[PDB]
DNA sequence: TCGGATGTATATATCTGACACGTGCCTGGAGACTAGGGAGTAATCCCCTTGGCGGTTAAAACGCGGGGGACAGCGCGTACGTGCGTTTAAGCGGTGCTAGAGCTGTCTACGACCAATTGAGCGGCCTCGGCACCGGGATTCTCGA
DNA sequence: CGAGAATCCCGGTGCCGAGGCCGCTCAATTGGTCGTAGACAGCTCTAGCACCGCTTAAACGCACGTACGCGCTGTCCCCCGCGTTTTAACCGCCAAGGGGATTACTCCCTAGTCTCCAGGCACGTGTCAGATATATACATCCGA
């Protein structure tokens, strides 16, 4: 479903992600839309981050929810 | 650098961010203090860590100085307290608020960036071992923070 | 007569259409100069000096000054990518250099 | 004796529109005079070549649009073409 | 007849010109190199600037003759006329 | 303010197209002139011309689709100020695919 | 790409609402749209980017470009100067009609 | 036991000093002696306007500062910190001067 | 069964093309570059045959001019292989980037 | 009656870039060069074809002639000898 | 009607037969020699026009082409072209 | 009349003094053109084509050919230090490159 | 991991000279008019640009193996940085001289402009010799040993 | 120190482009007049050169020690060379038609001229922005 994606500075993305999909599949869809690699991405729900092996159905993530993106710049 | 700070306090009192809090020390609207509640996926359970936030008086067009007052063993964090982020150092924008900075600090405690450390001898055993710092981060945070 | 107005007020400009027309005549560019040709130059020359004095006047307020100094002209020009392409083979006298230290030279953490 | 013409009167008139409270020192008015003098010779220099290339003896506003499009980079050329044609179409109406 | 004035461009003056360039360390063989580069630069500009005075039948070298000699070499000054 | 209630009658022409005369749905703006229309308005219209239908500023020299970018924030003003278009767009869309699988 | 699909090619304009209907506007609903993300206040003299279509104040972008790096501060894209921005007067009248004065 | 900065910190302090200022960095009387040596090979008993020598100071120092910005790039490319006379010759050849 | 050392056929090819004056880039897939890039400026542009051949001899002469200047960047970094670091010095000292 | 010309930069083949490097006198060529010299040909060709088309837009022609390329290159300080002028 | 395009092709053959009376030039290298001559008009008459503007004169004389040659031609190309240009002008004070 | 001779034979030249004079008139350089001005240009333009066709004709004899090819024009020009200073921003079509391999690339002894 | 030392930004008062404004005068721009030719327009020819087949074969593409070169680490040593103390001469400011720049005025020789004339140089046509290509055999680096 | 691709050298065929010829128009030459650009001479006075004295900023010389340039070693990735297969460039041919040249005609636009007057320039004057000095407080570097 349409889940909005917030960033730190304010990019908003319309993702069509089913709740059956895993969290790594959510990362791989931001590959094809903005070029961002998944190995830099963080994803936060109200204090709790997302593990890689889980899905979006564990946290009761309903329709029209918000993500958060924090970029892990490997080297600075 | 005076009127936008009044509305950040509206942005922190109406909806305070998770595992976070902030506010001024006193009459000075350029020296702030903040706390961090430790996350549960991290080896930082039983969190509280204090902060100091200094405004360069051309805010929001110069990155603020945020340092640690409590000692934290973590590869991208000095023994003096300065945080090694690419946000507050190089890649910064005037559209970032402190409430977005605190969520970028809270996410350092779960997973760091082990490719550019500050004390480089700490980040060596992260790259080879995993069972050591799971205990070290639980010993040195129950003493100097709890 | 009918109270001579100017050409540059008929164009809504401030750069002189009368001087530009006789600097195109005297100056050996062509045999003839069209009537709308100094109106076009005087409009382009306004809105290239207006676009520098915007940016130079903003750089004077950052240094808390009320006069434009030739420091502020290079801070205006060498911070645009498009005023650097006009003025890349141009040295501004007493303008200085943009402060740029490269990251290899800075001390290690 | 021997009065000398410059563009100094008109740079102050463009200041008082843009920043009505700032001024310019005399060493930077001498630099703004050489911006204007050295962009005549760029634009009128290539507008004269276009008349010789096309075997014409007039420099019109059609040949100053393209000298601007050749010389000015990117969006300097878009805003100076648009504000050079707004002066010609305002000139030819008020005659 | 003047002699030995290239050495009046001293060592600490080249280190100031290097530190608007952004140079931390300077090897000791550079000061003889950059004096030889100012020779070649000034000999090219003064040669053209004098042939503008020779053409105008004039015995002083004016400020515009330097500006036209520099504009000819693709280095236009703003601030001294033109 | 705190409420600042308003009528639709003063909020019509900032939510109306010209090529259809209706509310913006998938609104795209021209980069040069910043006049907004629907996606099914401009993409049809700039198959024939290279000019904005409001102010006749040339969109692009050859292919006017390069200087068209969709404005997400102007849609979100249209869905919020008008009662029930995010449903009524989907209800018109879901009834379309009910006959065309 | 700007390829229209099947529903885009066979859709109808949704008409206006001309009957007088009050809109209960709430200021807890229009934050990310009418507010400048630099000064955290209402948008005034709005300048939108070309490539990104993000709205700021006029005196906030020009200060953000010369006192920082040359990017859109909400996209990290490439801005060059103030002339890679366009003022939107069709957006300024949304604030002057919803929130006067 | 007396105060002593590490080598490199005063040098970075001077880079920030001179990239902030706009004055001329060569002394003005030994520069006039150059201009009046080099011009002796082209005419004799030449005179110079006072702004004709100052036009040559603005042009020469902008030329040399522009070189040292390019000899940095030739020294950092070779993984060094010192500029060397290798680096002047390499920047001056790619420009089309040698 | 028979192999030259790596670097000896490379020195043969330096001597072949520094003697010849032919166009090294092809000719049909480079009318297609010229006609893609010109699609953004006018529609339905025709080209003279000598207008495309003036563009190949300009573009080859200034890529060969680059690689002469990116040797010098590779050799002064004490290398033999050119890296894309070397194109970036050569285009920055020239004043292109 | 164009549709679109699609890619055509991959037609600058890797053996064609190795020939151009060996008039430059290059022994060894890393594999990341071929992706970048295609991007430098874009910037050479886009700058010349901007100017060469604006000489034909205003001569009111539809063919880009050989002189319009010669004047576009002379305007950039890269003069051709052998095509007129 | 072909417009009778002028070139310097007749005059480059006449300078060959002085210099190398047994060699020729292909047509592609005549178009290059026609481009040398046209692009050195533009340089010399370009700077001779500026020397008249700088000194507030309306004539280009042989004085302004001596100094345009001295500005443009490098080194010993300038000395041999100044001498061989004044030898042709002084075949008018004796031959009018 | 008196049997029209030419101007270029009075100058002892072969480049046309008559064309140079009307390319200085038509061409917008100055209002007036002196009489000794096309005589000076036509003499300078001879003895720059004579100095190239000397060196290009010598490079044709080294390749055992009797026609000058644009290979021989770049072998003439890029081997002078003074014809490189005129023609340093000039590409000669089908002229090629001087053969220069640098000594680091040559195989070790 | 810290306190002394040095350097930095910051605030305040004083002071000078350069900016900005004003005034008077003159010369350059505007208004009005006329005349001639440059350019815009229409019609027409025919060149040359595009487009499409088809056969051939040079050149790209792909894959495999192995050696050379990039790159990181390490140790040695010397050359550059920092700094103090002593020497030099730049900088200022002042006075005095005169070369030469800059202007004015008179006058002539030079160049534009014109009309008539005629021969140089352009375009088209024709032809033979330089140069490319083929093919056979000398022969010169290259590399394993 | 021989084997094997590769480079040169030579003798022969074959074609097409250079070089010469010719008819002819248009551009250069002759001859002449006319107004003005520039050469020339005199004179004013600005500013460039020369000298002097004093203050003190900056250059110079020296010593010491750190850290960076540079040579050496080793490991491994990644280019080169080569052989095989596949793609499409290249060539020649044919055909259609857009559009580049070219002409002829006509009219609007620009130069040129005369007059009139106001905008801009030189010159003068007074006040405030900026520079300098002082005295802070705070930031930053570094040995212990
Ligand atoms: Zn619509
Ligand atoms: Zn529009
Ligand atoms: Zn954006
Ligand atoms: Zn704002």
């Amino acid at each position: 479903m349409q889940i909005f994606v917030k960033t730190l500075t304010g990019k908003t993305i319309t993702l069509e992600v089913e709740p059956s999909d895993t969290i790594e599949n959510v990362k791989a869809k931001i590959q094809d839309k903005e070029g961002i690699p998944p190995d830099q991405q963080r994803l936060i729900f109200a204090g709790k981050q997302l593990e890689d092996g889980r899905t979006l159905s564990d946290y009761n993530i309903q329709k029209e929810s918000t993500l958060h993106l924090v970029l892990r710049l490997r080297g600075g | 650098a005076l009127k936008r700070i009044h509305k950040e306090l509206n942005d922190l009192a109406r909806d305070p961010p998770a595992q976070s809090s902030a506010g001024p020390v006193g009459d000075d609207m350029f020296h702030w203090q903040a706390t961090i509640m430790g996350p549960n996926d991290s080896p930082y359970q039983g969190g509280v860590f204090f902060l100091t936030i200094h405004f360069p008086t051309d805010y929001p067009f110069k990155p603020p100085k945020v340092a640690f007052t409590t000692r934290i063993y973590h590869p991208n964090i000095n023994s003096n307290g300065s945080i090694c982020l690419d946000i507050l150092r190089s890649q910064w924008s005037p559209a970032l608020t402190i409430s977005k900075v605190l969520l970028s600090i809270s996410s350092l405690l779960s997973d760091p960036n082990p490719d550019d450390p500050l004390v480089p001898e700490i980040a060596r055993i992260y790259k080879t071992d995993r069972e050591k710092y799971n205990r070290i981060a639980r010993e040195w945070t129950q003493k100097y923070a709890m | 007569r009918a109270k001579a107005k100017t050409r540059s007020s008929r164009a809504g400009l401030q750069f002189p259409v009368g001087r530009v027309h006789r600097l195109l005549r005297k100056g050996n560019y062509s045999e003839r100069v069209g009537a709308g040709a100094p109106v076009y130059l005087a409009a382009v020359l306004e809105y290239l000096t207006a676009e520098i004095l915007e940016l130079a006047g903003n750089a004077a307020r950052d240094n808390k000054k009320t006069r434009i100094i030739p420091r502020h002209l290079q801070l205006a020009i060498r911070n645009d990518e498009e005023l650097n392409k006009l003025l890349g083979r141009v040295t501004i006298a007493q303008g200085g250099v943009l402060p740029n230290i490269q990251a290899v030279l800075l001390p290690k953490k | 004796r021997s009065r000398k013409e410059s563009y100094s009167v008109y740079v102050y008139k463009v200041l008082k529109q843009v920043h009505p409270d700032t001024g310019i020192s005399s060493k930077a008015m001498g630099i703004m005079n050489s911006f204007v003098n050295d962009i005549f010779e760029r634009i009128a220099g290539e507008a004269s070549r276009l008349a010789h290339y096309n075997k014409r003896s007039t420099i019109t506003s059609r040949e100053i649009q393209t000298a601007v499009r050749l010389l000015l980079p990117g969006e300097l050329a878009k805003h100076a073409v648009s504000e050079g044609t707004k002066a010609v179409t305002k000139y030819t109406s008020a005659k | 007849v003047l002699r030995d004035n290239i050495q009046g461009i001293t060592k600490p003056a080249i280190r100031r010109l290097a530190r608007r360039g952004g140079v931390k360390r300077i090897s000791g063989l550079i000061y003889e190199e950059t004096r030889g580069v100012l020779k070649v630069f000034l000999e090219n500009v003064i040669r053209d600037a004098v042939t503008y005075t020779e053409h105008a039948k004039r015995k002083t070298v004016t400020a515009m003759d330097v500006v036209y000699a520099l504009k000819r070499q693709g280095r236009t000054l703003y601030g001294f006329g033109g | 303010h705190r409420t600042t209630r308003i009528k639709i009658t003063e909020l019509n022409p900032h939510l109306m197209c010209v090529l259809c005369g209706g509310y913006f749905i998938d609104a795209t703006t021209i980069i040069e002139c910043l006049h907004s229309f629907c996606k099914t308005c401009i993409v049809r219209y700039l198959e024939t011309s290279k000019y904005c239908p409001i102010c006749d500023v040339q969109v692009h020299k050859t292919r006017p689709l390069l200087n068209i970018r969709s404005d997400k924030t102007l849609q979100d003003i249209v869905y919020k100020l008008v009662p029930g278009l995010f449903k009524n767009e989907m209800k018109r869309r879901r009834d379309f695919y009910a006959a065309h699988p | 790409t700007w390829e229209l699909s099947l529903y885009e090619l066979q859709r109808t304009p949704q008409e206006a609402i001309t009957d007088g209907l009050e809109i209960v506007v709430s200021p807890r609903s229009l934050h990310s749209e009418l507010m400048c993300p630099i000064c955290l206040d209402m948008l005034k003299n709005t300048m939108t980017t070309k490539e990104c279509l993000h709205r700021f104040c006029a005196d906030c972008l020009i200060t953000a470009l010369r006192s920082g790096n040359k990017e859109c501060p909400t996209c990290r894209k490439k801005l060059v100067s103030k002339r890679s921005l366009r003022p939107d007067p069709n957006f300024d009248a949304l604030i002057s009609k919803i929130y006067p004065s | 036991k007396p105060h002593r900065y590490r080598p490199g910190t005063v040098a970075l302090r001077e880079i920030r000093r001179y990239q902030k200022s706009t004055e001329l960095l060569i002394r003005k009387l030994p520069f006039q002696r150059l201009v009046r040596e080099i011009a002796q090979d082209f005419k004799t008993d030449l005179r110079f306007q006072s702004s004709a020598v100052m036009a040559l100071q603005e042009a020469c120092e902008a030329y040399l500062v522009g070189l040292f910005e390019d000899t940095n790039l030739c020294a950092i490319h070779a993984k060094r910190v010192t500029i060397m006379p290798k680096d002047i010759q390499l920047a001056r050849r790619i420009r089309g001067e040698r």
